DNA sequence: TATAATGGGAGCCTCTGATGCA
DNA sequence: TGCATCAGAGCCCAAAA
């Protein structure tokens, strides 16, 4: 019944979710030269925000601890960055 | 959105709930409405150009600008407009109204404009000799809907007027976007000649803006009410 | 590591106490 | 509030296999 409540992707929309993620991981590459900071450390940052507050934990290849502080610590370097990057 | 009708409101608009979004789709919420993957983008060009006329001079009404509607002149009989240089025509007609451009060797010699109310005499690439009529102007002509007139010069010569017209008006373009194609440029915007309007897999299937224009969204998959 | 594939499948007694109903 | 309905609790020993 859950799986039920997700409607199907139309061939438009299996392609703009497929575009737009190969998108996000080439940009997450690139934030990764712009500030010389790991790129699955990032990639766990950008994540965490999205799936929100609610799943916050240790990833075992993480080299810190990922905690509320850090996250807010990075993504405030994040939000730090010119327009253009 | 049922395959190939078109939506009433636009992207971005407020909505009420009960509003009616398409042909059969009414709205069940208020909020944002936003176009859901645009099948055709309509780009209106930009163009801006100098093109001459000559009327009855009892028959010209004066202005320093004529606003688009605008009664240009009204003729009490039939006037015959003649070419006043010898060439090969190229006839461009747009949704109301008509431009004529005379060409011999390559190189334009005329631009002539035909506001509405006169009826093109000839046929695109016709050759025409001084004086022969290109078009007739039979009772009130006016500007077309969609062109303006920005600056009126006047200079007389027997019992006519000749006007040299400084024009400004938007020719449609249509550009269909394939399922694999993303449109890269919002609604309403400004782009100049080189920028990318559509998006596509490999480059020969890109759409990009070939001169300054406004962009238009039409015909979405569907509308998403936020 | 690449055609496209998009919602499962089944079954054989009595007392006591909490729970859900006019 | 007083009655019904259902879920869950039990149902001999030893021997043997």
């Amino acid at each position: 019944h859950e799986i039920g409540q997700v409607p199907l992707l139309t061939l438009e929309e299996e392609v703009e979710l497929a575009r737009k993620v190969e998108e996000g991981m080439e940009a997450i590459k690139k934030l990764s030269e712009i500030t010389g900071l790991d790129p699955d450390l990032i990639r766990e940052v950008v994540r965490a925000k999205i799936l929100g507050s609610a799943r916050v934990r240790h990833i075992p290849g993480l080299k810190e601890t990922l905690d509320p502080k850090t996250v807010e610590e990075i993504d405030q370097k994040l939000k730090s960055l010119p327009k253009e990057h | 959105l049922p395959p190939g009708v078109d939506a009433l409101v636009k992207d971005g608009e407020e909505v009420v709930k009960g509003q009616e979004l398409a042909p059969g789709v009414v709205s069940r919420l208020d909020g944002v409405a936003l176009y859901r993957f645009p099948r055709r983008v309509r780009v209106e060009y930009v163009k801006k150009e100098r093109a001459g006329l000559r009327l009855p001079l009892a028959a010209w009404v004066e202005k320093e600008a004529y606003k688009p509607g605008e009664i240009l002149a009204e003729l009490p009989e039939p006037y015959l407009f003649r070419a006043e240089e010898e060439g090969v025509v190229e006839l461009k007609e747009l949704e109301e109204g008509a431009f004529l451009v005379l060409r011999r060797e390559d190189e334009p010699v005329a631009t002539y404009f035909l506001p509405v109310g006169m009826t093109p005499l000839v046929v695109h690439g016709e050759i025409v000799e001084k004086g022969q009529p290109l078009a007739e102007a039979k009772g009130l002509l006016r500007m077309p809907r969609q062109v303006r007139a920005a600056q009126v010069e006047a200079e007389e010569e027997g019992e006519t007027v000749y006007l040299t017209l400084f024009l400004e008006w938007t020719e449609p373009k249509d550009y269909r976007v394939q399922p694999h194609m993303n449109v890269v440029v919002p609604e309403g915007a400004r782009v100049e000649a080189g920028d990318k309007i559509v998006a596509a897999i490999d480059p020969e299937e890109e759409v990009i803006a070939e001169a300054e224009g406004v962009v238009h969204l039409h015909e979405p998959a569907s509308i998403l009410v936020v």
